[PDB]
């Protein structure tokens, strides 16, 4: 049946590339045989024998198979190399993870800079992401590594999220101890960088954020190479972490040995004019300090920026074309 | 989409392993052995509840596809003990799984692991992943029977007693092909209809419908009595086959 | 890590802005023009220009005005890089010393703003109270000239009109204003502000908004006499001040884009306009005073003067003259007489500035079998374009050869002792319902001529509807004599066929020299072409002969030879074809991981693919089994403009941000994926925009030449004209090179006070890197250029390494003999 996974051979598949490495194992898309879908198929090896086959691919396998979403990638599969015949012991193929493939990366056509995106383009991309992760958030699940690498998106215009690799339950009730240092620097929230270590679903809410704000400017908002120096360029944005943004912040582990240059003030308004009246109430919020006071997945939605958008219009972005090519 | 992960009680008379010869009383106690072990283990290790559960639960649908002759049982236990971790977040090493093996086990049953009993763990979780069909997820009895008894309303000490003699029944069922026969919902109902009839306490009191004598049907729809007895009936069993008795 | 060492063969030839004025003197008319990263200073005479001075600049040269503050007894000279470093300039001479003074500097980029469509503005106000800058959407940033200002600091005032066009400052306002052209979604208008020093943001403007044309480009300044401003568009000329409103829409203009305009009468009475078609206008300021005494503006009147080379910058000197800057041509001088010629033309061309244009693409042959190897370059474009033969001779010596039309692609056939050269006209649809060109061209002026009669895609049934007046490209392949350069045939491609790639060879066990030509069906519906064809030509007995036709889906990029059989890239994929005994092209194989397969290099059975964002990938043809291989790709992402083999493990690449990499086989075969990851070892910005690579040195090799310790010879062709030189170093002489260029900044004095390792440095509007990998040759080079006493000071404490002799340190002379071999390479 459909549900046998980890049987079929990836004999099945005609690969026609390497489309990137990835964590456990390198990525390459392929073509089913036998219906002819493209798909990218993850390889997983449990030949380096150190602690088994990856975590990482255990929890992007147990958590895919859970949501579905429009917005979320999906895992169509698990295939195998050919399998040593009658010795298990001998045998050390290789694994795959079949996914559907999306065209694009955002991460990619930002580089390029070819892409233009508008305020309804953003409009669509933005709502897919926050109802995918408010799906993710409703289910109790945290990405925890949200970056623009991570956002696929098709020609079509839709959005889809992709390393779950990072993720994890979140509970409420039990505060449980993770792992300080989880978002790539560019998009990591403040709380991280303090060390809360015991974090709220808002952490992805931060890099969403970054993300909204990147869309407008062609740019990453915070880009640094050192903790010290993100917490100084979102201090001189977003203001200095002090008690009366942020009640709590004297409880963080580093929060008297991380300091900024000064106490700097709130400017994200100023330094943000030219982004639309809408959406720039959804930056303000989406990049607050205080985890608590930080908006969540679905007031996202419920933002006049959002609510009104209609999914039945994905608004494709200016992809780029051949007169783009030509200069 | 999904695989079936439940068989009827008269489906285990075809195992691979009554049919390689093994007689049903063996094949039980071998299970409850593998459980035990799995749970004892785990426990020496401060292993989550859930973390133990989810490695019997591999134990037992990995028997239902090999048998026992071919797969030694503690091995096994073993590698899914340490694929449980992995995907319950608890994670732990080979080695410290097989150090306390080692610690439990006396040197006939050790002999399994044979001359390197980590590699002969790591290299069965290989065939553990593709016999499970890479359906790693699990739900337990435990969190049905919390989240069942939440909504009772009435004496404290009535209703944690009745909770902590079901959570017992709960663990004990684990020894069992119970988790291979009804979803884990009919399993909390089930040890919750259990522990009533002992405490001699009346449950449908404790529900917003007091009037509803079959007051598990607003928790699990379509469940008649037949599967509740015929539950309850195999967890006093395995009292009554031992020397232990019911808890009380 | 790689060792790679880069110099300016020929320095950007393309004039990018031009200005007025009295900068080296109080008493001297000034000409200042602005070449990529150089600037060079005119004083102006009777019969030309007579130069004086150049700087080079660590930087693109974004913004250049002359302004002269209360208190200066001459202009002061502001100029801002494209990276955001500004400064104010001095001239100061000391008898036979000439140097630029540094008075003011700083960066003025902004942490968080999104950049601007129509680029950057930069203007200053008629009181030199501040200068203005419109860098991001939504702001406008403010420099204030005050004397204690020398770090450049400035604010920004929010601006309610994200999408500005145009803006200047205007005259004869009470405070500071600013007057420019926006778009919303209703349109285009004209709107003023006030400009607060005090108070550090817009006040109410003097006049209100005005709805304007739709494509209004520019925005002229008025003159104290008239004052107020001209918008300049498509279709008309419009006059704006306060209750004031004029209006003349002379068909004349319609027909050319307007680009450039000057001011002739300082009083704002006449002013040059430029089209892209090369005309140049007089714009007509008429005078009524009333008996008020006060002066108003009569009527606007158009009148053309003659044809220039279409120009980025028109600046007029002095009595008759005017200088013609130009980007896509050789700029000009000129000189306007009151009296027409006899063909009606009041301009006469003076003086011609050889600009190498837009170099599209190039070939370097030896043409004389002189050894010394001569580069024939497809320059310009339009009226412009051209074939520039080029030879080393200490300057070097240019042939031009007139085309009149788009020259894109070139091929050396020397079995027919010619070039193929790829080619386009414009065309404009006519009242017959074709088309007719508006000058003739090489593709017209051959001596015999052909038309495609391909059927493939004569099928058709897809519309494509015409309106009278629309341009149209015409392609076509052009035979040209290597002696001569004498357009010998012309092939004209089908409608709507662009030619895209060309190549001249042989194939399989054919003894026949064919040119093949890769072409693409281009329709404005289609985003990506889905038609195609790759057509096999020969040259033969003064006619070209089609021979064979592969009906392709796709639009053909890129072509190379490849051991017999034909490489060539049609969109997505990169196919081999084998050439038959029945003459005909046959698919091999195929290969498919692509999203635009752009640019084709072979080395080997190497394959080199420059994608359109994916950056490069190494593949290769395993002739065993008769199929494509992935070797090893790049997955940094870059947006590809040229790539180049440099040898079997090093690959150069050239991105559309101006900058240059270099990337390597990881050569550690560990685990199979560190080989298929192409590690990017070099990083360097360089500036220009970089369109062909091609093997091969134009200096003289008698074989005696002494071998440099430079390896290998790419040279490179650029937008801007300039040309230069990419070779390899050992690591012990790019270590010393590398040691050198650390010591020479810290002696030479920049213009601007750019820190040259920031110039260098890899920049994308996303990220900023250190440069690695890469040898500035021309800081090298300057060493000979700096006093003695500077050249003492840089070896001080410089020691050899892994030498003859492990530690021995270098003297003044020392250096002075290897840079000297070292400028022997070009
Ligand atoms: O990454 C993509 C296509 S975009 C791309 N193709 C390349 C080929 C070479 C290098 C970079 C590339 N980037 N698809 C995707 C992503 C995640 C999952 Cl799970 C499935 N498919």
């Amino acid at each position: 049946t459909e549900s046998d996974w980890g049987k079929r051979c990836v004999d099945k598949f005609d690969i026609i590339g390497i489309i990137g490495e990835g964590t456990y194992g390198q990525v390459y898309k392929a073509k089913d045989k036998d219906t002819g879908e493209l798909v990218a198929l993850k390889k997983v090896r449990l030949d380096n024998e150190k602690e088994g086959f990856p975590i990482t691919a255990i929890r992007e396998i147990k958590i895919l198979r859970q949501l579905i979403h429009r917005s979320v990638v999906n895992m169509k599969e698990i295939v195998t190399d050919k399998q040593d015949a009658l010795d298990f012991k001998k045998d050390k193929g290789a694994f795959y993870l079949v996914f559907e493939y999306m065209d694009h990366d955002l991460m990619g056509l930002l580089e390029s800079g070819l892409v233009h995106f508008s305020e309804d383009h953003i409009k669509s991309f933005m709502k897919q992401l926050m109802e995918g992760l408010e799906y993710c958030h409703k289910k109790n699940f945290l990405h925890r590594d949200i970056k623009c690498s991570n956002i696929l998106l098709n020609n079509s215009g839709q959005i889809k999220l992709a390393d779950f690799g990072l993720a994890r339950l979140y509970n409420s009730e039990e505060s449980r101890p993770y792992t300080n240092k989880v978002i790539t620097l560019w998009y990591r929230p403040p709380e991280l960088l303090l060390g809360e270590e015991r974090y709220t679903p808002a952490i992805d809410v931060w890099s969403c954020g970054c993300i909204l704000g990147e869309l407008f400017t062609k740019k990453p908002i915070f880009q640094a190479n050192l903790e010290l120096a993100q917490l100084e360029l979102i201090s001189r944005l977003c203001g200095s972490p002090c008690p009366a943004v942020w009640p709590d912040v004297i409880r963080l582990p580093y929060f008297n040995t991380m300091k900024p240059k000064k106490q700097y003030r709130r400017r994200l308004r100023e330094e943000f004019s030219f982004i639309p009246s809408a959406a720039l109430d959804l930056l303000d919020h989406m990049l607050t300090l205080d985890p608590s006071k930080r908006c969540t997945a679905e007031q996202t939605l419920q933002s006049d920026f959002l609510k009104d958008v209609e999914l039945s219009k994905m608004a494709p972005p200016d992809l780029p074309h051949w007169q783009d090519c030509h200069e | 989409t999904k695989p079936c992960w439940y068989w009827d009680k008269k489906d285990l008379a075809h195992t691979p392993s009554q049919l390689e010869g093994l007689d049903p009383a063996t094949e039980a106690r071998y299970r409850r052995e593998g459980a035990r072990f799995i749970f004892d283990v785990g426990t020496r290790l401060g292993l989550h509840y859930d973390t133990l559960a989810t490695g019997i639960i591999y134990f037992h649908r990995f028997y239902m596809f090999h048998s026992f002759k071919q797969f030694p049982r503690y091995v096994t236990g073993a590698c899914c003990l340490f694929l449980a971790g992995k995907v319950e977040e608890t994670p732990k090493k080979c080695k410290d799984i097989i150090k306390t093996a080692r610690s439990l086990l006396n040197d006939v049953q050790f002999g399994q692991f044979g001359d390197d009993p980590k590699e002969e763990v790591m290299v069965l979780e290989r065939i553990l992943l593709q016999t499970i069909k890479f359906d790693l997820q699990v739900e337990h009895p435990y969190q049905f029977l919390l989240k069942y008894a939440k909504q009772l309303k009435g004496d404290k000490n009535k209703i944690q007693k009745l909770v902590q003699m079901a959570w017992t029944f709960v663990n004990d069922s684990l020894c069992t092909t119970l988790s291979l026969q009804w979803e884990p919902e009919i399993i909390a109902v089930a040890v919750m209809y259990l522990a009533g009839r002992l405490c001699k306490f009346e449950i449908q009191e404790w529900t917003s419908k007091p009037m509803y004598r079959r007051w598990w049907e607003q928790f699990v729809q379509d469940v008649p009595v037949d599967v509740l007895e015929d539950i309850c009936h195999q967890i006093l069993d395995l009292y009554s086959q031992g020397k232990q008795q019911m808890p009380h | 890590m790689s060792y790679n060492y880069v110099v300016t063969a020929q320095k950007p030839t393309a004039v990018n802005g031009c200005v007025t004025g009295h900068f080296t003197s109080a008493e001297d008319l000034n000409l200042l023009i602005a070449k990529n990263t150089r600037l060079e200073i005119y004083v102006v005479t009777a019969e030309g220009l007579r130069p004086v001075k150049e700087v080079g600049m660590y930087g693109k040269i974004a913004v250049m005005e002359l302004f002269r503050p209360k208190g200066e007894s001459k202009d002061l000279l502001f100029i801002l890089t494209a990276k955001y470093n500004a400064c104010i300039l001095e001239y100061k001479q000391s008898g036979e010393s000439i140097d630029i003074i540094t008075r003011a500097h700083g960066n003025v980029q902004d942490r968080i703003g999104r950049p601007s469509e129509t680029g950057i503005i930069g203007i200053i106000d008629p009181e030199c109270r501040m200068i203005g800058l419109r860098l991001y959407d939504g702001l406008f940033k403010v420099i204030p000239l005050d004397r204690d200002n020398k770090e450049l600091k400035a604010f920004n005032i929010r601006l309610e009109e994200l999408h500005v066009i145009d803006v200047k400052f205007l005259y004869g306002c009470q405070a500071p204003t600013i007057c420019f052209v926006y778009q919303d979604p209703q349109g285009r208008h004209v709107k003023t502000y006030e400009v607060s020093l005090r108070e550090k943001e817009f006040n109410k403007g003097p006049w209100k908004q005005e709805n304007v044309e739709a494509e209004a480009s520019m925005v002229i300044a008025v003159p104290e006499p008239f004052g107020g401003a001209i918008i300049i568009g498509q279709e008309s000329i419009t006059y704006h001040n306060g209750d004031k409103y004029l209006a003349i829409a002379p068909p004349i203009i319609k027909q050319s884009t307007i680009v450039c305009h000057n001011r002739v009468d300082p009083n704002g009475s006449r002013y040059l306009l430029g089209d892209m078609e090369g005309r140049l206008f007089m714009l007509l300021l008429e005078k009524e005073e009333q008996m008020d005494g006060t002066v108003t503006l009569k009527d606007l009147r158009v009148e053309l003067l003659g044809e220039t080379s279409i120009a980025e910058c028109l600046t007029y000197l002095d009595n008759g003259v005017v200088f013609v800057g130009s980007r896509l041509g050789d700029s000009q001088l000129v000189k306007l007489n009151v009296d027409s010629n006899e063909q009606g033309s009041y301009v006469v061309a003076m003086e011609t500035f050889t600009n190498l244009g837009p170099i599209v693409d190039m070939c370097v042959v030896d043409l004389e079998r002189q050894g010394q190897g001569q580069l024939v370059t497809c320059s310009g474009a339009f009226k412009e374009g051209s074939l520039r033969i080029i030879r080393n001779g200490q300057k070097l010596h240019i042939r031009t050869v007139p085309l009149y039309e788009s020259p894109r692609k070139i091929c050396y056939q020397e079995v027919s002792q010619c070039f193929g050269v790829l080619s386009s006209r414009i065309e404009v649809q006519d009242t017959s319902g074709g088309t007719t060109a508006l000058r003739p061209s090489a593709s017209t002026q051959a001596l015999s001529s052909s038309v495609s009669s391909s059927k493939l895609f004569s099928s058709s049934t897809a519309p494509h509807e015409t309106s009278f007046g629309e341009e149209v490209e015409v392609h076509n392949l052009l035979i040209i004599d290597q002696h001569t350069f004498e357009v010998l045939h012309a092939h004209q491609f089908l409608q709507n066929e662009y030619a895209l790639s060309l190549v001249s060879c042989k194939l399989g066990k054919d003894p026949n020299t064919y040119f093949i030509v890769g072409t693409a069906m281009v329709y404005p519906e289609e985003a990506e072409p889905k038609q195609g064809r790759i057509v096999v030509f020969q040259y033969s007995d003064g006619k070209l002969q089609t021979v064979a036709e592969k009906e392709v889906k796709g639009a053909v990029y890129s072509m190379v030879e490849f051991n017999g059989k034909l490489l060539a890239s049609i969109n997505s994929t990169v196919r081999l074809y084998e050439w038959t005994t029945e003459k005909e092209l046959r698919t091999e194989c195929n290969h498919y991981n692509n999203i635009m397969a752009l640019y084709l290099k072979t080395k080997g059975d190497f394959i080199l693919v420059g994608d359109l964002m994916r950056s490069v990938l190494l593949l290769a043809y395993k002739p065993m089994e008769g199929n494509f291989e992935e070797i090893a790709r790049d997955f940094n992402p870059n947006w590809m403009s040229a790539v180049e083999i440099l040898d079997d493990d090093n690959f150069l690449g050239a991105e559309n941000a101006f900058n240059l990499f270099v990337c390597q086989k990881d050569s550690a075969a560990t685990t199979d994926e560190e080989r298929q990851h192409l590690q990017e070892v070099g990083l360097f910005h360089l500036g220009e925009f970089v369109n062909v690579f091609c093997h091969g040195s134009l200096v003289m090799q008698n074989l005696g030449e002494t071998s440099t310790p430079t390896q290998g010879s790419v040279l490179f062709g650029t937008v801007n004209g300039m040309i230069g030189l990419v070779t390899s170093l050992s690591e012990s002489w790019y270590n010393l090179l590398l040691d050198m260029q650390n010591r020479l900044n810290k002696v030479i004095k920049s213009v601007g006070k750019i820190e040259h390792s920031f110039w260098r440095s890899f920049h994308t509007e996303r990220k900023t890197e250190p440069a690695t990998g890469f040898i500035d040759g021309d800081l090298i080079e300057s060493f000979l250029d700096i006093s003695r006493p500077k050249m003492q000071e840089v070896v001080a404490n410089l020691q050899y390494d892994d030498g003859s002799g492990m530690k021995r340190e270098a003297t003044a002379d020392d250096l002075i003999k290897v840079v000297e071999e070292l400028t022997r390479i070009h």
